[PDB]
């Protein structure tokens, strides 16, 4: 029994084992509770005004879209404390983990930019955070490992199965079980088990909303369509949520296509993989012919979880949302041109978003469009890599 | 078929628990494996619990976990567990077999078409770790439709609700996690009528075999002890069959009256 639907249409559910139901039932009720909660809502109010910095700005390009009928502005969770829309959703979780009277959070980070969240909204709040981390990630992402230790958090190693993402995961959950009357599993996408995709959506809609009263104030409308990368589905869901209902407004969520969709080395699985159970959930997957979980391969990291929240898999079926795929050489494009045009240094993961809308811009210049990209980080973190393919290329 | 429930009035007849043994299918390979399977069943198993290798086993402490990882690297394919499954049972044909399966490899070509390859291969019932009883319906139907028992855990907090919906749903045993008084939960699943319970998880040890029967229960179920003798002596095949059977041997004498 659940107190709100864990599914969207065929999508989601919670595919976990038993030992686990009573920490999800309870988190249901916590957020459920929390959501009519007048004080719960001011005290998250206040920390991402003031500690955070919300509301962020929406920036209008101008230099990119010069001489074209589109206009193009960009939501700046890149100002968000922490440099990632990711601060919002840890900072409500950390709050639901006091609520439930858990002193303790644990989190999985690939990467490790939502291990790098969670430990600052721990540090915050007060909460003893340990993060679970493939052996792979520790090797490849000292700053971030760096940055979780300063922040006071334990990041622990993990080399079981393939040391990546999906095994931080598991080993999360396995501490959870046992661990859950104390800590809290703050889970770092709008995906998993219910219910997670409904927490993480409400703990990201103030994007979609302030972007709302932003474009209404600047250019008195709607905009025609809001476009946002898809790793697992916050930062998009964040931005959509609060435009579901609006139906003139496109919906365009932007999976990583990789070296490109026929290479089979992309990051794509909601219009490119297949339906299957894992994480928590039914809903599109990498995966092997005969069932084996497989990797998402980007040229950016934060989006290569190997599925994609229940929501968006939801909403492309019914066509209320509409997912396409962008590739490494596109999103690369896309960060070199904002970087240039606009002097905003873009994440990679915010660059597939980006280079959507060039496209858009670029096949149609003569249709006029009002566009707005969830700029979802800022891109410091990725000018080695950048550094490192333009030099390999010549 | 009936091999659940004929076994159990065996044993109840001999006033005797169940002894059963869980290893990963071809760990450490398809051939080894076989055969280790084969001592289990002459050192004296009652029934046999086998897992699938899966990519991303939740719900699998380390010691499986490797075991899942050494399948891998004999390149072992659900596929060839199925083959697996056929020859052990054209070689046992009443020793109940059941499966620990993950919900992807079950869902990935179809729930039903899932179970009618277990029942075609002579298999007698499916634990899927990461399906709660919550969403189990499918699961339980097409099991159940094809002559498979559907297994369900029940934790030791188990609440009413839950003691109720695993004693309606389960069939074949129900899978009784050692980690409220195990007697009281073992008691209330009879109250429900319940499939006889195995108590397993952490079973590694003679007086916890008997330590179940007294409490109650139809058995116990051990596998990380029996993975454990496997990764002990991966470098010596022969060394591994003695200590598997010496160690089945000693765990099924202390289920006997
Ligand atoms: O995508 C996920 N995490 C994002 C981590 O973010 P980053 O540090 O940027 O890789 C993620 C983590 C867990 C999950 O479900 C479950 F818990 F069941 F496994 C689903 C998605
Ligand atoms: O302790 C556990 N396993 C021991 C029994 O399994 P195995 O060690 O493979 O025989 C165990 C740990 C966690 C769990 O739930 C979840 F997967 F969600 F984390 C279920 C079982
Ligand atoms: O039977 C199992 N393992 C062997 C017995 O435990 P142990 O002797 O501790 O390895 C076993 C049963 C169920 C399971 O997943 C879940 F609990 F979620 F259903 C994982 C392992
Ligand atoms: C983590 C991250 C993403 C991808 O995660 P979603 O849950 O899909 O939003 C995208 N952009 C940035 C900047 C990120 O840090
Ligand atoms: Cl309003
Ligand atoms: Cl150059
Ligand atoms: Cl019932
Ligand atoms: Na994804």
């Amino acid at each position: 029994t659940t107190l709100l639907n864990p599914y969207f249409g065929e999508f989601g559910g919670m595919y976990v084992p038993q030992i686990l139901m009573p920490a999800l039932n309870q988190l249901e009720e916590a957020f459920v509770s929390a959501q009519k909660d007048p004080e719960f809502q001011a005290q998250f109010a206040d920390l991402l005004k003031n500690y955070a910095g919300r509301p962020t700005a929406l920036t209008k390009c101008q230099n990119i879209t010069a001489g074209t009928r589109t206009t193009l502005y960009l939501k700046r969770e890149d100002l968000l404390h922490g440099g990632a829309h990711k601060t919002n959703q840890v900072l409500g979780q950390a709050l639901l983990a006091k609520r439930m009277g858990k002193s303790e959070i644990i989190a999985e980070t690939g990467a490790g930019q939502h291990g790098v969240a969670s430990a600052l909204a721990s540090a915050l709040l007060g909460l003893k955070c340990r993060i679970y981390m493939g052996a792979k990630d520790v090797e490849r992402q000292s700053p971030n490992v760096f940055r979780m230790r300063l922040m006071g958090a334990e990041v622990i190693p993990v080399h079981s199965g393939s040391a990546t993402l999906k095994d931080a995961c598991n080993e999360a959950l396995r501490d959870w079980s046992g661990s859950y009357e104390t800590a809290h599993y703050m889970l770092g996408t709008a995906a998993g088990p219910h219910p997670y995709p409904t927490i993480v959506r409400e703990f990201q809609r103030m994007i979609g909303e302030e972007t709302k009263a932003q474009i209404l104030d600047k250019e008195g409308r709607l905009p025609d369509a809001v476009i946002a990368c898809v790793g697992g589905g916050s930062n998009a869901i964040g931005m959509f949520a609060d435009f579901i209902n609006d139906t003139s407004v496109g919906l365009i969520g932007v999976e990583p296509g990789g070296h490109g969709i026929e290479t089979g080395e992309h990051g794509a699985p909601l219009k490119h993989g297949r339906v299957g159970i894992y994480f928590g959930m039914k809903a599109p997957m990498m995966q092997t012919a005969d069932g084996q979980i497989e990797e998402s391969y980007s040229i950016s990291a934060g989006l290569d979880f190997p599925s994609v929240g229940p929501q968006h898999a939801y909403l492309n079926s019914i066509g209320r949302a509409d997912y396409v795929s962008i590739t490494d050489d596109e999103a690369l494009e896309a960060f070199k041109t904002l970087c240039r045009h606009e002097g905003i240094i873009p994440a990679l993961e915010s660059s597939h978003a980006l280079a959507h809308a060039l496209k858009m811009m670029r096949e149609q210049p003569e249709k006029e469009q009002l566009l707005v990209v969830n700029l979802s980080g800022r891109g410091d973190k990725d000018i080695f890599t950048v550094h490192d393919i333009l030099k390999a290329r010549g | 078929m009936e091999r659940y429930e004929n076994l159990f009035a065996q044993l109840n007849d001999r006033r005797e628990g169940a002894f059963v043994p869980f290893v990963t299918l071809g760990d450490p390979g398809i051939e080894q494996s076989l055969k280790i399977i084969d001592t289990l069943i002459d050192a004296g198993a009652d029934a046999l619990e086998l897992g699938v290798p899966f990519s991303d086993p939740l719900a699998d402490g380390p010691t499986i976990q490797n075991a899942n990882l050494r399948a891998f690297a004999a390149g072992v394919t659900p596929a060839q567990c199925f083959e697996m499954l056929a020859l052990i049972r054209e070689k046992h044909p009443t020793i109940p077999i059941g499966l620990l399966m993950y919900a992807n490899l079950v869902f990935n070509n179809g729930i039903d078409a899932f179970y009618a390859r277990c029942e075609q291969v002579g298999v007698d019932s499916v634990l899927v770790a990461d399906v709660p009883v919550e969403e189990s319906a499918p699961f339980r139907q097409a099991a159940l439709r094809h002559n498979i028992a559907p297994i369900f855990i029940c934790p030791p907090n188990a609440d009413d609700d839950l003691l109720r919906q695993v004693a309606s749903y389960g069939r074949g045993y129900t899978y009784l996690l050692s980690r409220l008084p195990l007697h009281h939960l073992i008691e209330k699943l009879k109250e429900y009528h319940a499939a006889p319970a195995l108590q397993g998880f952490g079973i590694s040890s003679p007086e916890q075999v008997s330590a179940a029967v007294r409490a109650g229960a139809a058995g116990a179920i051990s596998g990380s002890a029996i993975v454990k003798i496997i990764e002990k002596n991966l470098a010596s095949p022969k060394q591994m069959l003695a200590e598997l059977r010496s160690f089945v041997s000693a765990m099924k004498a202390a289920s006997r009256a």
